[PDB]
């Protein structure tokens, strides 16, 4: 079957993880071990095909910034993801998008503009702006309440299908 | 676990052309560098030509002016036009992967058999 | 035993605690006053609960709650004969030393805050028993020592251009490979084994606090990615290609000599150099490197390949002295303190879930394993001195700079079609490497 190599990128704290454990869990089971394969490879179907979807999640690592271009070369596509409550990590959205635009050496990346969800600094109408300037699809999502967290990945699965078409 | 899958050769005659294609299967990122390499009968396996993913090329001198090598990036294919083919040219020719820029470690195709009779 | 004017008295439920069922009983879940009756249980010793509740409690209980709630269990109201032999006096030994284990081992919670520590001794003035006298005067005992602040002969320190003391040669052509690699892992090694837990636990190094909270792993973290840049650096300054390659294959002999002191750190330091933009690129430094040094540097990089799969498994197979890849351990205890949740709840009732900071408290004990064998290498100051005092960004920030070494890259190997420049020399010196054999 196909395997699909996603890697999530985005300031510390903005809920990476949350994104990432929310959608490999099974929704009624709160028990997550990352030491093992389970815990980021996953089997889905998506518009009727059905796929392995490997995700990197690097949290925690933040503060490695000169390892960013070993992890980002290792991906397909892309979750670049902020917090809705965090102006900042909105503001570095653009620096990881060029980072990973470098990594890959091509203009368009199969890509997805994640904000996720104190209160909002962010308007849903500039990072809408931001990613139609991109020219890639923007999803909010609440990792908590697992609102919107399958169809960010889905959707990026989706950017990856159409760049390879 | 990338296989390339070669199409193309065959019989053609002396003076003709042909293309040789590659396809690499499930990869997640560009190959740094893909081409060809050829294995007459009695020596050895020798390149015939090869590109990187930055466009940058290397022919062996008996193909030069003759065989063009071509890639699409995004796609992890590559192509090799033969042309003014001299039975000399008949041989396998194999498609070749290296991940890396550093990679030691060979991918190769089945081989592909081409050749090239003379009046 | 008491009634309930003894709150730890109260009969377990399912409802106060929780065992795992996958010796002792493992708790997966209490409230705090069963699992602090657990930490001072009558009917057996647990040492390893001790260790890991004093490492992870903080996340649900603050410290000067704890000192309430272990002196609380202590002060035990009353065949009475029976109840003083087989629940008092080892319920009370056992809360002196859970008491003595906080002070030898978690001092810094009394560093932090002064009262905890009055607190404490004042506690510790009220135990008369004549038989907790050898426990009251081994706490005061370590309470004053903390209130107050080559197992074989090395090998030669090698040498290649620079000589000993020309400190203002020092560079990565001019030392010695061997040498450049041995003292990068007593620098690494050294801030490796600075590390302690209390910068892990609750992902502290991730929250705002992080630069006083997590100073030891921060400085770590930062060696790392300075070391990984001095690298980038040195390439792409290099700009005439022979001397390029030349930098390139020093590199990989020093990570050659990385994975023969098992200084994974360093290994990923090369690894993330190689990997990056400015240096990934260079078709032509590449393509001049010999396959015997591409073969080291195509191995390394397959360590990090398929999740580390290969470095976790290498790493489990050699033996200390070794310098572990620590970003691993910081991306599990982050994932395992975000996808387990704080409290489980039962029948309404609120517990608090001990597994996972069990689970974390095994990675921190992992971290603490690799940190006890020093290596058998010898200190050359000026050459430690010279790599920490490295600054590869110069002024700059790290947009700027990380823009100025890709616009390198691209200069010294411009994009097809651009032609390839030819460009000076600026090493005086020979290249020639003299190798990574030792002499002795």
């Amino acid at each position: 079957m196909t395997e699909y190599k996603l890697v999530v990128v985005g300031a510390v704290g903005v809920g990476k993880s949350a994104l990432t454990i929310q959608l490999i869990q099974n929704h009624f089971v709160d028990e997550y071990d990352p030491t093992i394969e389970d815990s980021y490879r996953k089997q889905v179907v998506i518009d009727g095909e059905t796929c392995l979807l490997d995700i990197l999640d690097t949290a925690g690592q933040e503060e490695y910034s000169a390892m960013r271009d070993q992890y980002m070369r290792t991906g397909e596509g892309f979750l670049c993801v902020f917090a809705i409550n965090n102006t900042k990590s909105f503001e570095d959205i653009h620096h990881y998008r060029e980072q990973i635009k470098r990594v890959k050496d091509s203009e368009d990346v199969p890509m997805v503009l994640v904000g996720n969800k104190p209160s909002r600094t962010v308007d849903t109408k500039q990072a809408q702006d931001l990613a139609r300037s991109y020219g890639i699809p923007f999803i909010e999502t609440s990792a908590k309440t697992r609102q919107g967290v399958d169809d960010a990945f889905y959707t990026l699965v989706r950017e990856i299908r159409k760049h390879k078409e | 676990q990338v296989q390339l899958v070669e199409s193309g050769g065959g019989l053609v005659q002396a003076g003709g052309s042909l293309r040789l294609s590659c396809a690499a299967s499930r990869s997640s990122f560009t190959i740094n560098r893909m081409g060809w390499y050829r294995q007459a009968p009695g020596k050895q396996r020798e390149l015939v030509a090869d590109i990187t993913s930055g466009g940058n090329r290397n022919y062996a001198d008996s193909v030069k002016g003759r065989f063009t090598i071509a890639r699409d990036n995004a796609k992890n294919t590559a192509y090799l036009q033969m042309n003014s083919l001299k039975p000399e040219d008949t041989a396998v020719y194999y498609c070749n992967a290296k991940i890396h820029p550093w990679s030691v470690a060979d991918l190769w195709g089945q081989g592909t058999q081409v050749t090239v009779s003379s009046h | 035993p008491s009634a309930d004017v003894y709150r730890f008295a109260e009969p377990d439920s399912e409802e106060n605690i929780i065992f795992e069922e996958n010796g002792i009983p493992i708790i997966k879940a209490g409230t705090v006053i069963k699992l602090i009756e657990r930490l001072t249980y009558h009917m057996y010793a647990d040492p390893n609960f001790v260790r890991t509740f004093l490492t992870t409690y903080r996340s649900f209980c603050k410290p000067q709650e704890l000192l309430s709630l272990i002196i609380e269990r202590f002060e035990i109201p009353e065949e009475l004969k029976r109840f003083r032999k087989e629940y008092i006096q080892p319920v009370q030994l056992r809360v002196l030393n859970v008491c003595r284990h906080w002070v030898e081992h978690h001092f810094y919670d009394f560093e932090r805050d002064a009262y905890l520590l009055q607190r404490m001794e004042e506690f510790i003035g009220t135990v008369r028993g004549k038989a907790m006298k050898k426990w009251v005067e081994s706490i005061t005992k370590i309470i004053q020592r903390k209130k107050i602040a080559f197992q074989s002969s090395p090998p030669t320190v090698e040498w290649h251009i620079s000589r000993p003391g020309h400190i203002e040669t020092f560079d990565l052509l001019t030392l010695h490979p061997i040498e450049i690699a041995r003292q990068l892992t007593l620098l690494e090694s050294d801030l490796y084994r600075a590390v302690q837990p209390s910068e892990l636990v609750g992902s502290v190094w991730t929250k705002e606090d992080k630069e006083i909270n997590s100073p030891n792993l921060l400085k770590m973290i930062r060696h790392t990615t300075n070391l990984t840049l001095w690298f980038e650096k040195c390439i792409v300054e290099t700009e005439n290609l022979e001397e390029r390659v030349a930098v390139v294959s020093r590199i990989i002999e020093i990570l050659q000599v990385f994975q023969e002191l098992n200084n994974f750190n360093g290994v990923l330091e090369v690894v993330s150099a190689m990997n990056s933009s400015p240096v990934y690129r260079l078709d032509h430094t590449f393509e001049q490197i010999p396959s015997r040094q591409k073969k080291i540097l195509e191995e390394a990089h397959e360590l990090s390949e398929d999740h580390y799969k290969k470095y976790l498994a290498k790493l489990r197979s050699i033996n200390p002295p070794c310098v572990p890849f620590f970003g691993i351990y910081l991306t599990n205890i982050l994932k395992t303190e975000e996808g387990n949740p704080e409290v489980l709840k039962r029948h309404g009732k609120e517990l608090i879930n001990f597994s996972k900071r069990r689970k974390v408290a095994e990675i921190t004990g992992e971290i603490q394993q690799y940190q006890n064998q020093p290596y058998c290498l010898r200190v050359e100051s000026d050459i430690k001195r010279f790599f920490e005092n490295l600054n590869p960004m110069g002024n700059s920030m790290e947009k700027e700079f990380t823009d100025y070494l890709f616009n390198k890259s691209l200069e010294i190997e411009p994009r097809n079609p651009k032609p390839l420049p030819r460009f000076p020399k600026k090493y005086s010196y020979p290249l020639k490497s003299p190798g990574v054999r030792p002499s002795n």
